[PDB]
């Protein structure tokens, strides 16, 4: 394959999290996942799911209800409750699945993006936008500048006149 | 010179609807949900004409009141109809002991 | 002389429908009685006439 | 009219669907759809609709209850039944159809913008971000480029070249 | 402190409404909320905090029911029926309490993106996208040309050829 990510697929290869990095360096190649926003998004999760057991309170039940035979009114009472209870929980539970699974669904197609958007503004005219979720970098960087833009410090001056005649190659 | 352009689509459509922050915002294509077509006939229901009474009531009907003429095949329904305030009920005045109750047993028949 | 799926006290329904306003009262396979007056999904957008049209 | 879109409005003279392109060519003008951005939008829309009715299932209906004059305690409580489940789903249906309006409502406006970044990405320089929802092409190019721009394809290096020159028209 | 926001965080000086600008001229600094924005957000919110009460209908109260010795079964259909009810509504408020909760917030700082988007199209090349939330002026302009971006006209032409000399400055 030729690598590449987000707007292309997923990554079979990364294991540290959901949201991470490839590179392609001089100093090997590989994925490393971005824990501080994995974590910040494994939290928001966990939250999502935990907060749906914390408020559908686990009830104590009884329902056993038994009448005699002139008494088919208040039988028939019993089972309008009884089956009207089950029918408004089994829509409550079904609806929250499907539309909280859509908000889970978008939640991280938005956490990836709002990463990929952290690099582009980190970086800027010192990379292209190569085909779909990729930089290409117009100056080469060791590996500690690497780990400089997954921690968001990079430091721009030292590469930008670097690049600045690099780019200048058209 | 040449150009390109990216669009959404617009009708001459009247349909409102709702939501949370706005409301009766005019939209290209709806669907609706409720119901308020009835007829206004009793039809019968899964082909099985219903029972109509009529002047009569259910107690009217099953002691055999001398009026109420439908003891026919009469013992195949799909429902039961009652005028509101039915006139021929018990010829002989009385009380119908747990009348109530028997209506529910009619009810499933 | 109709034959229904749905039958009221003030007339019959096409139970195509998942809600209804005429009568809580029916016999048959009825769509669920509410008291909403107007119920309308959006299926298209919001439409706006561009700068002339 | 100055034509353009997205940004400006909606287009009247368009009809193949919901999303779409309009082009200025020497080979004339007019309106045409992107029928995959619309049918992948159409899905959509009909799996929500249908999901609204398949999950609000069609009850067989059953009321009439009759009480006497020594038993208006359970006359009452048939009210507070009756009432009270007309009550919590004239409330659940009341509240989706305005809630999943909302959200019909912003995945058109979004799927209109996850397109118009398609063509920005697939041109990049070659085209000016002329005023709301539009590109002035650089090279100026035949229809067989435009079906290209609207089927992804495009091919940058054609008129990478072209553009080169006149984009230095300042 | 260095100013910015957006991105950096809220202002603690804006009072006017949400969402504004900040400012630096040669004819002094401060605040100025853009009440457009704000105001077509207001609305928005007061709308959907309404629609949350005038939905919810305010409803007559009647619960005190009274069974005897020999009644317990009724007495625990009318104990079933009152705990039933208000456990649905409980849950139903709760939910939609934090489920909208969720939608406000994300509101906003969409509102403030398709802001600060709205003056990046406006500008173009005549101002650098400065760490986060904030332009740098590639020409100096007076309080005039400030409140031109403010209300969206700006004016394009009058500094492109200014800025297209100082923007060169490499
Ligand atoms: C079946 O239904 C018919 C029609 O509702 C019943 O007929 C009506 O019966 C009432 C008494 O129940 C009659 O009222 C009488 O009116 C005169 C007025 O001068 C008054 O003097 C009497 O004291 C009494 O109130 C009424 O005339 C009679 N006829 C009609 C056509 O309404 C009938 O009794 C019912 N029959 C059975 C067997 O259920
Ligand atoms: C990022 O990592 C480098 C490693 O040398 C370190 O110097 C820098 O302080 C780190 N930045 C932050 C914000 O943690
Ligand atoms: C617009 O107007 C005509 C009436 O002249 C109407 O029949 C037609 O269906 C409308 N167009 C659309 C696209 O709905
Ligand atoms: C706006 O909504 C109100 C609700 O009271 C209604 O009376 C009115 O007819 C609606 N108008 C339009 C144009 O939809
Ligand atoms: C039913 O009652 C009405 C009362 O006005 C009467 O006119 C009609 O003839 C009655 N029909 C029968 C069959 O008793
Ligand atoms: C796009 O259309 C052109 C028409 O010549 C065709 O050659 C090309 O293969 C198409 N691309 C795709 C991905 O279908
Ligand atoms: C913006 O403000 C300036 C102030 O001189 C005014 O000339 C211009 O017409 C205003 N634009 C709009 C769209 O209101």
């Amino acid at each position: 394959g030729a690598i590449a990510g987000f707007i292309e697929g997923g990554w079979t290869g990364m294991v540290d999290g959901w949201y991470g990095y490839h590179h392609q360096n001089e100093q090997g190649s590989g994925y490393a996942a971005d824990q501080k926003s994995t974590q910040n998004a494994i939290n928001g999760i966990t939250n999502k799911v935990n907060s749906v057991i914390e408020k559908m309170n686990t009830q104590f039940t009884a329902v056993g209800k038994e009448f005699n035979k002139l008494e088919r009114r208040m039988e028939n009472l019993n089972k309008k409750v009884d089956d009207g209870f089950i029918d408004i929980w089994t829509y409550n539970a079904e609806l929250l699945v499907l539309l909280e699974n859509e908000r889970t669904l978008d939640f991280h197609d938005s956490n990836v993006k709002n990463l990929y958007e952290k690099v582009k503004s980190q970086l800027k005219n010192n990379a292209k936008e190569i085909g779909n979720g990729c930089f290409e970098f117009y100056h080469k960087c060791n590996d500690e500048c690497m780990e400089s833009v997954k921690n968001g410090t990079y430091d721009y001056p030292k590469y930008s006149e670097e690049s600045k005649l690099n780019r200048e190659k058209i | 010179e040449d150009t390109i352009c990216i669009g959404y689509h617009a009708n001459n459509s009247t349909d409102t609807v709702d939501t949370v922050l706005e409301k009766n915002v005019t939209v290209t294509h709806s669907v609706n949900l409720l119901e308020d077509s009835h007829n206004g006939k009793l039809c019968l229901l899964k082909g099985i004409a219903p029972l109509q009474l009529g002047n009569c009531s259910v107690a009217g009907w099953i002691l055999g009141n001398p009026e109420c003429e439908l003891l026919i095949s009469r013992e195949s329904w799909s429902y039961i109809v009652e005028k509101p305030n039915p006139e021929n009920g018990t010829c002989y005045p009385g009380h119908f002991a747990d009348y109530e109750e028997l209506r529910e047993q009619l009810s499933s028949v | 002389e109709c034959d229904a799926k749905c039958q009221t006290p003030q007339g019959a329904i096409n139970s195509s429908l998942p809600f209804q306003n005429v009568h809580p009262v029916t016999i048959g396979e009825c769509p669920k009685y509410v008291r909403s007056a107007k119920l309308r999904m959006v299926t298209g957008l919001r439409n706006i006439p561009s700068i002339q049209s």
